[PDB]
């Protein structure tokens, strides 16, 4: 248990350092290959889908809605970089939320 | 995409010594002798 | 003896685990692709019929951005090799020898 | 040792990026690095691409030789200086919280034992968790002690070590303390087995730890996360993004 | 005798002024070394500190100091391999070389400690190799490989352009914990940078030179402020033979 | 049972190559 916990610490740190993966962090890559062999692709269609997944990476954002304007309903969406863009700022958008101990530059 | 850093409040559940126990209990239940190689 | 940490009566309806293992990848894929299994990376590549290595390397350098360039390609190859048998190539082989 | 070079180098990168984060920050002078890290952190690959003819992009200029290179400072870029800033800002923030939580010549455990006893059962559990988390470091770096808001009932005062300097603001955590596990620390310890002469720092700093200061920190966070302008701004952003979603979904009819 | 004389001590042309204290203290040490070495061989494991092919009595000449290199080698790498043999001995990946632990517990959280240990271990091995006590003039099969890549209406200073790029990415790494390798990407060269927790085999590249820009790697020799002087000095003690004969098998 | 594993998976691979032409063309 001791060693398994010390790795379970580094198994958190490397994850939050970004370049390390897990089951629901690579399960989408299992899905990538799944549908690439399901609905066949050509190379340039692959580059189009890759630019699609780079536009759904650093700007795609959650809380997507749809109409059934008479009736509308909204629920949350898959991850991105922009959900980090919004979780780094207390979800406030104003990066000066840390009113506590911090050095200042004037 | 599914960014790694985001799912964290679960990745310290591990390094919390509460889930260390709740999974080492399973590992100990599993280290025993078993007589079934497949289903 | 039943090896260590290898669960016997593990199903697919049994919830998915978290450990990056060959067994874990293979069973998660069994859920995911339904029934596709490749005897190597290159069975998958003959199925994809013209998707080179870089054609997935760029896809994944995009998909997860904190990865570096060649590291995207590495995740590519590694998930292949882990749902397959590892590959016989002068790349891996010169890695082994030099190392 | 920071006022030697980093506190002397940062103020020359702050005035040049404060333009490019005007939509984030139009303030001016009163920017704590706790704002530079948060906005000038998420260093983009397609949004903050390298601006054409960038020398720390064309691998002709070292990213560390920017704040002296005026030729870059004239026509700068966003990421090509957002990272340099996201490193030096974070470094000085680590050293700040460091001297602030280390000044433990005063023997004052407070109703801080009450907090931690609620969270563990015993405060030795806490000193042990905190020494384990810094010794079990995937890298010679900085450990942090922070506050979380999703279980803040009893299970709050949560430690985590982070990469070389990435401070637990970039994941939206409220740092309460630091520990110096960097190689500059371990080489100082050497001057007197690594798995031992970093426990010689884990369970050494968790005693040189000025917990009073950190109690001011905990009540600072217990005031921020327990005030009302927090609900205000959060409901504001939760309506802003919801409207930006609805308008976009009602586009191509 | 070499097999008994303890693992760090140094026999001498004994002075014959060997006092009783002079002798009794060194025996007390040797008896300490004896039990720590009967302790090493049960703290020990699969991997070991790669021996180096050259003397390091003093410093690796005109590059590094005796004390500085003994720091890295004796403590930090011994640390790396010791935690690697803490971590791999006893997990489903036990006892196949770094070249297979890296690659089969690579890019993974649930074995993150494992992969970090593995990669850093190798890294140290390769820096060790890539050094040499008085430097190797870049060979003729190699210099032309670098002409084909970094010759832009240029003169004999093309390997100097590559040294330029070396120093450049040394300093464009900032965390002061990591590794800068000149590699061969399977298509072209590129001085890649390296965190603590990665290696050119996690990066699938052919390591051709190994630089160690860890803050601790030069803290004692010049300090953090002499990193440019170090990234220069490293080339009076790099091994372009190792580089080039790896590059040739890399190509074909 | 060993042959049963082998049968199940080869007929799943047959199904996959069937779904290939049935889904893309
Ligand atoms: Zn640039």
């Amino acid at each position: 248990a001791v060693k398994k916990r010390v790795a379970a610490v580094q198994a958190e740190e490397a994850k939050l350092s970004g370049r390390f993966i897990t089951m629901r962090e690579a399960t989408v890559v299992l899905n990538v290959l799944a549908q690439l062999h399901r609905e066949q692709l050509t190379p340039h269609q692959v580059t189009l889908l890759a630019r699609e997944q780079h536009q759904a990476t650093e700007k795609a954002s959650g809380l997507t809605a749809t109409v059934s304007y008479q009736v509308e309903v909204k629920h949350s969406a898959r991850d991105s970089v922009r959900q980090l863009h919004e979780k780094s700022t207390d979800d406030t958008g104003s990066p000066d939320w840390y009113t506590g101990a911090s050095p200042v530059y004037n | 995409a599914q960014l790694p850093q985001m799912d964290w409040e679960h990745m310290s559940a591990r390094s919390s010594s509460d889930a260390i126990r709740e999974e080492m209990h399973r590992l100990v239940e599993g280290d025993a002798v078993q007589h079934q190689r497949v289903f | 003896y039943v090896p260590a940490g290898h669960n016997t009566l593990s199903s697919l309806r049994h919830e998915l685990r978290l450990e990056l293992t060959a067994q874990s990848l293979k069973e998660a894929w069994m859920r995911i692709s339904g029934g596709i299994y490749f005897q190597s990376a290159d069975d998958y590549y003959a199925s994809v019929d013209g998707l080179d290595a870089e054609q997935l390397g760029e896809v994944l350098a995009a998909l997860f951005p904190y990865l570096s360039t060649y590291e995207a390609q590495a995740l590519v190859q590694c998930t292949l090799d882990s749902i397959s048998k590892p590959m016989n190539t002068a790349s891996r082989q010169l890695s082994r020898t030099i190392t | 040792g920071r006022a030697a070079l980093v506190a002397s180098e940062l103020q020359k990168l702050v005035p040049v990026l404060l333009p490019l984060l005007d939509p984030p920050i139009a303030k001016g002078v009163n920017v704590s690095a706790a704002q530079l890290i948060v906005a000038s952190g998420h260093t983009s690959r397609r949004n903050d691409v390298h601006l054409p003819d960038c020398p720390v992009m064309a691998h002709a200029l070292p990213l560390t030789a920017l704040a002296e290179h005026s030729a870059f400072l004239r026509h700068p870029c966003r990421a090509c200086l957002k990272r340099r800033v996201h490193f030096l800002s974070s470094e000085h923030f680590c050293m700040h919280l460091e001297e602030k939580c280390s000044q433990g010549g005063g023997g004052m455990p407070a109703e801080w034992e009450s907090i931690a006893a609620g969270q563990f059962g015993l405060f030795t559990h806490f000193t042990d968790e905190f020494v384990m988390y810094a010794t079990s470091r995937r890298e010679p770096g900085w450990t942090w002690l922070v506050y979380d808001k999703e279980r803040p009932e009893g299970h709050r005062l949560v430690v985590v070590n982070f990469p070389a300097n990435r401070v637990p603001l970039v994941l939206g955590l409220w740092p309460l303390a630091v520990i110096n596990m960097t190689e500059s620390r371990l080489l100082s310890a050497i001057g007197a087995s690594l798995s031992s002469i970093r426990a010689q720092v884990a369970q050494e700093a968790v005693l040189k730890m000025n917990w009073g200061f950190v109690l001011q920190q905990w009540k600072q966070a217990e005031s921020y996360y327990e005030s009302a302008e927090r609900e205000r701004k959060v409901q504001a952003q939760r309506t802003k993004m919801e409207r930006e979603a609805a308008l976009a979904e009602m586009s191509k009819l | 005798y070499h097999a008994y004389v303890p693992k760090g001590a140094l026999l001498k042309t004994d002075m014959l002024a060997s006092s009783p204290q002079l002798v009794t203290a060194v025996f007390r040490e040797t008896e300490a070394a004896a039990e720590r070495a009967d302790r090493a061989n049960d703290y020990a494991g699969f991997f070991s500190r790669p021996r180096l092919n050259y003397p390091v009595a003093s410093g690796i000449p005109a590059f590094i100091s005796r004390r500085q290199f003994d720091v890295q080698y004796n403590i930090f790498h011994h640390d790396a391999v010791a935690t690697l043999n803490r971590h791999t001995l006893g997990t489903s990946l036990e006892g196949h070389s770094l070249e297979t632990v890296i690659r089969r517990a690579s890019f993974d959280a649930t074995q993150a400690a494992v992969h970090t240990a593995a990669a850093e271990h190798f890294n140290y091995c390769f820096f060790y190799k890539s050094l040499r006590p008085w430097g190797t003039a870049v060979p003729k099969q190699l210099r032309e490989a670098f002409q084909l890549q970094y010759g832009r209406d240029g003169s004999v200073d093309v390997v100097e352009e590559v040294k330029r790029l070396f120093t450049v990415v040394v300093l464009s790494h900032q965390e002061r914990c990591g590794w800068v390798y000149l590699v061969w990407t399977g298509k072209q060269f590129d001085v890649v940078e390296f965190p603590h927790g990665a290696c050119p085999i996690g990066s699938d590249l052919i390591p051709l030179l190994a630089i160690n820009v860890h803050e601790g790697a030069y803290s004692l020799d010049y300090g953090p402020s002499g990193l440019e002087q170090y990234a220069q000095n490293y080339f009076r003690a790099c091994n372009w033979f190792l580089a080039e004969r790896y590059y040739l098998q890399a190509t074909g | 049972q060993t042959d049963r594993i082998r049968r199940y998976f080869k007929e799943l691979e047959e199904l996959q190559k069937n779904a290939s032409n049935g889904a893309r063309g």
